[PDB]
Formats: structure tokens, sequence, C-alpha cells
């Protein structure tokens, strides 16, 4: 295992999607807001039904 | 433009990310996009043109 911060680690996984990483660190607090905003819909997803 | 910027404590290099190469960071190994204020953790560092030698001819 190699460390690496997760933000450039998420630049990486970004240019593997053909997005250049500029469009991540632009938008870096917007892409986390996003994705912590989508794990809390998991818990809601799994606690409201079975 | 496919890399990753390190420094070895004293210069910042930019580096193929599976193997360490650590090449000058030019205007040619990298890309601009914007103002420095948007990105978290940016640094201050000089980049080299490699024209302006040769330009200065
Ligand atoms: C970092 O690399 C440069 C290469 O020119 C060298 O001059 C410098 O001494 C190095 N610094 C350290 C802390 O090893
Ligand atoms: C990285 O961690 C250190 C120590 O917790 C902190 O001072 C620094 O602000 C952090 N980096 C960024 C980009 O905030
Ligand atoms: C980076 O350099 C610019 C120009 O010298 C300066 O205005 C700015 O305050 C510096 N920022 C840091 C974090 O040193």
């Amino acid at each position: 295992a190699l460390q690496i911060p997760f933000a450039m680690q998420m630049a990486y996984r970004f240019n593997g999607i053909g997005v250049t990483q500029n469009v991540l660190y632009e938008n870096q607090k917007l892409i986390a807001n996003q994705f912590n905003s989508a794990i809390g819909k998991i818990q809601d997803s799994l606690s409201s039904t079975a | 433009r496919e890399g990753v910027f390190v420094s070895n404590g004293t210069h910042w290099f930019v580096t193929q990310r599976n193997f360490y190469e650590p090449q000058i960071i030019t205007t040619d190994n990298t890309f601009v996009s914007g103002n420095c204020d948007v990105v978290i953790g940016i640094v201050n560092n000089t980049v080299y043109d490699p024209l302006q030698p040769e330009l200065d001819s």
C-alpha cells in the first residue's frame, strides 16, 4: 500500500473516466458534499425498509 | 499533465505515478486552469518556461 491524499486519489479516479483532474479540485467542496449526502441516502434506504 | 507533483524537501518535481523519475516542472509538463484561490493545498513554486531562453536569443 502506497499512501496518497484522498483528494489526489480522486483526481486520478477522475482522469480514469476521461474528466481532467482540475474539474475535481475546482469543485472539491461540491463533490465532497454530494458524496457525503449520497452515503446519507444509503442509511435512509436501509433504515426505512428491509 | 499526467503525473504527481512531489518534493524531496527543498525542490519540487513532477513524476510519473508508478515509478519515481523526477522531472523539472515546466509549462509543457503541466497545464493551467484558473486562479490559485479555488484549490485546497496548492503550493507556491516556480514553473520553468522552455521558450524563454530560446526567444531570448
Ligand atoms: C533536492 O533535489 C535537488 C536537485 O537539484 C538538490 O539540489 C537538493 O539538494 C535536494 N534536496 C534535498 C533535501 O535532498
Ligand atoms: C493537513 O493536516 C495538517 C495537520 O492536521 C493541517 O495543518 C493542514 O491544514 C492539513 N492540510 C490542509 C490542506 O488543510
Ligand atoms: C503565494 O505567493 C503570492 C505572490 O508572492 C503571495 O501573494 C501569496 O500570499 C503566497 N501564498 C502563500 C500561502 O505563501
